[PDB]
Order: C-alpha cells, then structure tokens, then sequence
C-alpha cells in the first residue's frame, strides 16, 4: 500500500527518466539476464547478445508500461489488466522473477540517477515496483 | 561460491575502492528505511523515526562498518562461506531470531549502494559477480537455521 | 489483487465460521506458536499455555478483524488503518510472520470446515489473507 | 530434522493412515490451483484450465503419488535429507529451474491436505512436527542451488 509521500516520490523520480526510458529499461533487462540467468528461459525467441535491438525494443516497452502505471498509480489493477493477463495467465511468470527485475531497475536508477536515488525515494520505488509486480502476477479479471 | 578469474579480478578491484566509513552504514541505513520492520532488531540504536535520523545515526554507521567487514570476510573465504559464517549464522538464528529472507534483502541493498557509489563503473558483469557473492553470504548466514 | 469470484468465495467460507470465529482464531494462533516458535517473541506478556484465556481472547480479536476486512474487502487500507498503525508502525511485525499465521488459519479451516475448503476456495482465502497481510505491514498514513 | 520421540510416534502413526492414491495428487493439484505460475512446469499434463480439470487430471494424480513417495522417503531419512535427496535437488535446480520458494509452498500445501483429510486428528502438536519435516524436505530440495 503506497503512502501519499510514496506517490509524490515515485512521480518525481520516474519523471527524471523521461527520454532515457528505453535506455534504463534495456539496461535493467541486461542486468537481469546476466545476474540471474534462469530469467533468460522466458525469452527463448530473443536475441540476448549485447546491444541487441530486441532487448532495446523490449526495454522501451517495459519502461513505457511503468510510466503508464505511474500515470494511473491509484488505479493500477484496471490500467494494467492486459499486462496482467499476459504475465499471469499466458506467460505464467514466477513472482521471483519480478523481484529480480525490480532489483535490477533499482540498481540501474542508483547507477545513473544518484542525486534522485535517496533512501526515501529508494523505499518508495521499491514499494511501487512491488505493487506493480503483484498486479502483473495476479489473476483478477 | 564459484567466480571466474575475470569475475574475481573485477570484484577485488572494485572492493579495494569501497569507502569503508560510508558503504556499510549506507547499506544498513537503507535496509532500515526500505524494509521498515528491520528497525525492530535495532531499538537500542535510539532514533530511527525518519530517513535522515536513520542515515545520520552513529550506531547505524558503526554497525554498518561491522556488516561490511563480514562481507569482506566472505570475499576472503569464498570456498568456505558456511564455515566462515557458522558463529554469525547461530547468532542471527538463535539469539536474534532474524528471518533469513532479510539476509537476501541486505545483500541486494548492498548491491544498490555499490551501484550508487560507482555509477557506470558498476557494470552489468560486475553486478553479476557481486550477486553470486551476496547470495553466497545470505545462504551461509541462513545455514544454521537448518 | 482479488477477483470478484475471490471476494464471494471468501464471503461464503468465512461466513460459515460465524459464532465459531474466536475458536478458529485461537486455534490458528495455537498452531502458529507451536509450529513456528519464533512468533512467540511478539507476545512475551502473554500466557501461551494450552487453553489460555489470553490466547482465546486474542483469537477472537484476530477473527473479528478478518470478518471486518471481508465486510470492507474493496476498502481495506481505510478499514484496517488502525491495524496497520499497530502492526507496521508500532509492533514492526516481520511480514514472514503474516505468512505463518495465514498458513495456520488455512490449516484450521481445512481441518474443521472440510466441505468449505475446496481448491477454488483455498486459492481465494490465500489471496485474501495475503492482501490483508500487505495492508497490515505497510506504512501508508 | 530433529523430532522428539513423541513427535516421531505421532508423525509415523498418521502417515500410515494416508491415502497414498489421493493425498499426493491433491497436494500437487492444490499447488497448481493456488499458485498458478507453477503450471508452467507441467505443460505436458495437458488441460489444467480449471480447478476441476487440475484435480481430476490423471497426470497430476500419478505425479502427485511420486511426490508423496519422496516426502515418505524424507520421513525415513530425517538425519540425512541432503544426502538422500542430492540427485532430486540436482534435477529441480539444474534441469527444471524451479525457484526454491516453491518447495516451501508445496510443503505447506501438503500440510493443508493432511489437515483436510484428518480433521481434528491433525492436532496442533502433530502439525508442528509435520512443519519440521516439510521444512527439512524443502531445504534438502534447495541445497544443490549452492
Ligand atoms: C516491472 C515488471 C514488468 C513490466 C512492467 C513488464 C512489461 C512488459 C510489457 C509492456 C511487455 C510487452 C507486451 C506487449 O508486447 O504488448 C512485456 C512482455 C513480456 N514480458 Fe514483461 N514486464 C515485466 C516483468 C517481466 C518479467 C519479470 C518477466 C520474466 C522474467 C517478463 C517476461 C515477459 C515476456 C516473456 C514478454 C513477451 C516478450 C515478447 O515475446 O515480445 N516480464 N512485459
Ligand atoms: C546478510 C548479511 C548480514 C551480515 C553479514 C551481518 C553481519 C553482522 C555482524 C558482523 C554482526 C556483529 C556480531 C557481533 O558483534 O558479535 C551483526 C550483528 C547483528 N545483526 Fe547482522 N548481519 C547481516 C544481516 C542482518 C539482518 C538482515 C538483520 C536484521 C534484519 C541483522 C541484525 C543484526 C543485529 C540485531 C545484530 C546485533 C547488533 C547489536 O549488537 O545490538 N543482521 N550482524
Ligand atoms: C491476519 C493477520 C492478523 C490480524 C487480522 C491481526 C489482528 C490483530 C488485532 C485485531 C489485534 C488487537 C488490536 C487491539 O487490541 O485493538 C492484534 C494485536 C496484536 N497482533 Fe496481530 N493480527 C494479525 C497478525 C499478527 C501477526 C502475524 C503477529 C505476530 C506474529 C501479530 C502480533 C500482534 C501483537 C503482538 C498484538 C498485540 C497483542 C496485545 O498486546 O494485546 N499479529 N492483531
Ligand atoms: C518440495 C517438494 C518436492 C518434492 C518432494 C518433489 C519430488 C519430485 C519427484 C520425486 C519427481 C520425480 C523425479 C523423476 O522421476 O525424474 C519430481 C519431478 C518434477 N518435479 Fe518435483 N518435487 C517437489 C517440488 C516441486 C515443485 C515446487 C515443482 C514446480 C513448481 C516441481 C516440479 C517438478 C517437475 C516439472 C518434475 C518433472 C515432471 C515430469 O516428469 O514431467 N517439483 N519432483
Ligand atoms: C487507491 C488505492 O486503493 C487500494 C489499494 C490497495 C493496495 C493493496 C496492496 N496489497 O498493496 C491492497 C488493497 C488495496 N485496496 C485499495 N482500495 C489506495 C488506497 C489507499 F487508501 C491508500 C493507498 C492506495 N494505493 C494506491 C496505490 C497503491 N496503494
Ligand atoms: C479496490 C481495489 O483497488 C486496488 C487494489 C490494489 C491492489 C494492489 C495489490 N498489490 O494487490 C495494488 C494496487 C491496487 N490499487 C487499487 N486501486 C481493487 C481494484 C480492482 F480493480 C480489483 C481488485 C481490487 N481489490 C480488492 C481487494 C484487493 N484488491
């Protein structure tokens, strides 16, 4: 459950990503596939080599989905319903993988936006990514 | 924990540049702020009521330095983590009753702090090597719960 | 994220508890303290011996809070705000303990209401107790 | 896993009454229904689209019987779970890529099934003893992850 301060922190921190969206999303995926190789088993059809156009395109889609979640932070089950049907019903992603990607996104933000990644902002982003993760792994339609 | 000669070299080189006065306290402080129930274990540290109070607390900084020392001890004994952390595992299990999921959380917060300090130099291959290290440390700390 | 079917399944199974609320709540606590002794460290002031009046009284409070959560299933952050104040801000209960009590509640329901404890109902109750758990362990004031 | 002589006696007596044709399949079926992502590992079983389809699926019932056999094996080797299960842990970790949190989930679903079958006979002390057994089994299945 996000606090009002959590929502302000998430809107401000994720707002600093802006046009870097795709780059941060692609780097988080790259970090995930290298650090936790079992995550690669969900993407057998992807070219996963460094500078892969497919990972770059996917990174943009993931980051744009998070931007959409921020734009509907009080109505995420409704706003993310199609993504939930994809990850929960179709792909059957184990919830552990969402913890891994969420962690890799935080690492990416810490490395490239250090002034924004304060302890309070880190706590708010962790809660936001955990809330998005529960929505994407739940069957509620 | 198995690390390649390349990973060993990258881990050792970055570790030698770690600010020993700050990194541990920042990892512990962030654990307390990001996973607030962890504060229950540190009531003797006094004021932990705000993020600024946690991060500037001298007990958090001193204890964080000891935690960093223990991760360093892990790096010095990668082939025998369970043996190295045997007494620390018993302390966190038998005396402190810390649930083992919290060890994984601290390891990952330390990775976030290393990324925060090193920026683009904390590359995806450097991170991958550190993930093996912190997972090894967490598993070794949880081993006496069984 | 609870589905509309989840909400009705929870209303139907928990509705069969009724006057046996306190007895199921007390048994779930008893099961928890015996199976996972570290949970006793949150109750140093309690008499935790078998048939303890204190555990029985506490069991009724826990079960009545769940009945209230069922009655406000779409507004749990607001309805359970005082319980989040207590568990998240004051007692600082580690979220693992909520998984343990939730499991003990499911065991109690399986043992005493077998006709109610179908796989569909079991799934709905697990999701409901996980949602209640996140509310009680979150700082959202 | 350490069980008291009283616990060993209670665990053995209840286990001897378990319906070996049903209990395993019911635990596996409930795992698939309650934690739906686990279905990804069992695509070869065919129709798992509804709770009734899962529970009545013959592949779920046959595989569940094998899983129950492995818990039975655990109960017979409580002093050597890591050794007994070494090859089983290798299969789940290296070949199947099953995240270890799922082993804890299956153990607890099995406890729910035992409560469902035995009613008031699955007393709080009997449950406590079974929790030690299923935790031991889960830890043994996760041990080859490092
Ligand atoms: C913050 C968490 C996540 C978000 C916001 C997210 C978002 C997305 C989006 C927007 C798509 C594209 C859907 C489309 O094509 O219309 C997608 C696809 C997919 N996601 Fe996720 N995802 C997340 C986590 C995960 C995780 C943890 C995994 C597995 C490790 C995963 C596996 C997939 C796969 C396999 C696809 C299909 C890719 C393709 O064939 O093109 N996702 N995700
Ligand atoms: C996984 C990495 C961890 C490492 C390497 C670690 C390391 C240490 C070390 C070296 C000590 C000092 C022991 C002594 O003085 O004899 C210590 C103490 C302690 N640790 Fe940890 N720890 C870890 C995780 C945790 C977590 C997750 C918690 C709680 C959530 C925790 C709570 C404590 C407490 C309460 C003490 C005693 C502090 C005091 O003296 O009042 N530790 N830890
Ligand atoms: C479904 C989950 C839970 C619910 C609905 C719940 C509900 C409650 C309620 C209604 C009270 C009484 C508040 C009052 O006196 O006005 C309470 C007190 C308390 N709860 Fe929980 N609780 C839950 C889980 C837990 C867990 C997992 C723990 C720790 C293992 C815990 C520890 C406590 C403690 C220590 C108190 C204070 C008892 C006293 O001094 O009287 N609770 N809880
Ligand atoms: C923790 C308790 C568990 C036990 C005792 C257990 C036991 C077994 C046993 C005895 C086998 C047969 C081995 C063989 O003959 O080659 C097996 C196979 C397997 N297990 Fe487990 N298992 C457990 C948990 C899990 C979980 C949680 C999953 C997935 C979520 C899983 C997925 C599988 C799969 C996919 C196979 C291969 C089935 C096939 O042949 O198609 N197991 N398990
Ligand atoms: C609008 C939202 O509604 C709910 C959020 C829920 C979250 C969980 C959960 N498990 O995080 C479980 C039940 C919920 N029920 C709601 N009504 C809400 C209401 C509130 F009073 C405070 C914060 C939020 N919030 C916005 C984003 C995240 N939380
Ligand atoms: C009213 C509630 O609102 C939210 C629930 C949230 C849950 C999470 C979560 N992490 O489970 C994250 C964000 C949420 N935001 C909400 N607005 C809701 C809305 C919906 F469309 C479907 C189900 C529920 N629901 C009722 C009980 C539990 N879920």
């Amino acid at each position: 459950v996000l606090s009002p301060a959590d929502k302000t922190n998430v809107k401000a921190a994720w707002g600093k990503v802006g046009a870097h969206a795709g780059e941060y999303g692609a780097e988080a995926l790259e970090r995930m596939f290298l650090s936790f190789p079992t995550t690669k088993t969900y993407f057998p059809h992807f070219d996963l080599s460094h500078g892969s156009a497919q990972v770059k395109g996917h990174g943009k889609k993931v980051a744009d989905a998070l931007t959409n979640a921020v734009a509907h932070v009080d109505d995420m089950p409704n706003a993310l319903s199609a993504l939930s049907d994809l990850h929960a019903h179709k792909l059957r992603v184990d919830p552990v993988n969402f913890k891994l990607l969420s962690h890799c996104l935080l690492v990416t933000l810490a490395a490239h936006l250090p002034a924004e990644f304060t302890p309070a902002v880190h706590a708010s982003l962790d809660k936001f990514l955990a809330s998005v993760s529960t929505v994407l792994t739940s069957k509620y339609r | 924990v198995h690390l390649t000669p390349e990973e060993k070299s990258a881990v050792t080189a970055l570790w030698g540049k770690v600010n020993v006065d700050e990194v541990g306290g920042e990892a512990l402080g962030r654990l307390l702020v990001v996973y607030p129930w962890t504060q229950r274990f540190f009531e003797s540290f006094g004021d932990l009521s705000t993020p600024d109070a946690v991060m500037g607390n001298p007990k958090v900084k001193a204890h964080g330095k000891k935690v960093l020392g223990a991760f360093s001890d892990g790096l010095a004994h990668l082939d025998n983590l369970k043996g190295t952390f045997a007494t620390l595992s018993e302390l966190h299990c038998d005396k402190l009753h810390v649930d083992p999921e919290n060890f994984r959380l601290l390891g990952n917060v330390l990775v976030c702090v290393l990324a925060h300090h090193f920026g683009k130099e904390f590359t995806p291959p450097v991170q991958a090597a550190y993930q093996k290290v912190v997972a090894g440390v967490a598993n070794a700390l949880a081993h006496k719960y069984h």
